[PDB]
């Protein structure tokens, strides 16, 4: 609950801050796809390292860790 | 200055953790949700500067959903 | 099955050791260098992959040095 | 001693096994180029954990080490 809580203004503002002015209607879906992609690699990492520390809150120090992969 | 509510965003990351884990105890911390979506929004950014180099190759000013896919596969 | 040459790599590698180094003393195993020069061909091969999709983005099917120059920008 | 040692049909044929037929001619240059840049990282890093290691010679493992980042 839920990827299409990513809405279509929140994606179009994404693409125009890195430059984008004009997009595909098609980017909406590729853009959420991408996202889950990212997240489900990054929060797999940040937990299992949480978990590797014996903790139960996963931290900021936990998430930069994961990203550092 | 994040684009993407922060309700949406952490309902989105708490569901994917949840399926990573399949129940176990987890919670998150404020700083923790946040330094997340910071990352994951630069990294859309990002993808959307290198994706839009490749529209620019094609001749194009629209982004194609080709060029995001092109930009990912080459990253990685 | 390599492609280039192993004396002429072995001479390219001991001039960029050396200059980082500044002439530190060290030298290298034979495996190391053939490691050295396996990774090297195979990253050369697979830009070449990369940037070739890049060639067929532009609607060519010649290599063109932007093509090498977005992949290596996309890479990192 | 010397980068204009990684000769022409070397590079044609890299270029080959990558599944590109056919190439530019500045595209001699500019393999030169990346591969350079590629050997210094590699080369540096590989030597830096040698002598974090405390050794001088530079063996296979240090070598996938600095392949690995």
């Amino acid at each position: 609950d839920n990827i299409q809580g990513i809405t279509k203004p929140a994606i179009r503002r994404l693409a125009r801050r890195g430059g984008v002015k004009r997009i595909s209607g098609l980017i909406y879906e590729e853009t959420r796809g991408v996202l889950k992609v990212f997240l489900e690699n990054v929060i797999r990492d940040a937990v299992t390292y949480t978990e590797h520390a014996k903790r139960k809150t996963v931290t900021a120090m936990d998430v930069v860790y994961a990203l550092k992969r | 200055m994040l684009l993407i509510r922060k309700l949406p965003f952490s309902r989105l990351a708490r569901e994917i953790c949840v399926k990573f884990t399949r129940g176990v105890d987890f919670n998150w911390q404020a700083q923790a949700l946040l330094a997340l979506q910071e990352a994951a929004e630069a990294f859309l950014v990002h993808l959307f500067e290198d994706a839009y180099l490749l529209t620019l190759h094609a001749g194009r000013v629209t982004l194609f959903p080709k060029d995001v896919q092109l930009a990912r596969r080459i990253r990685g």
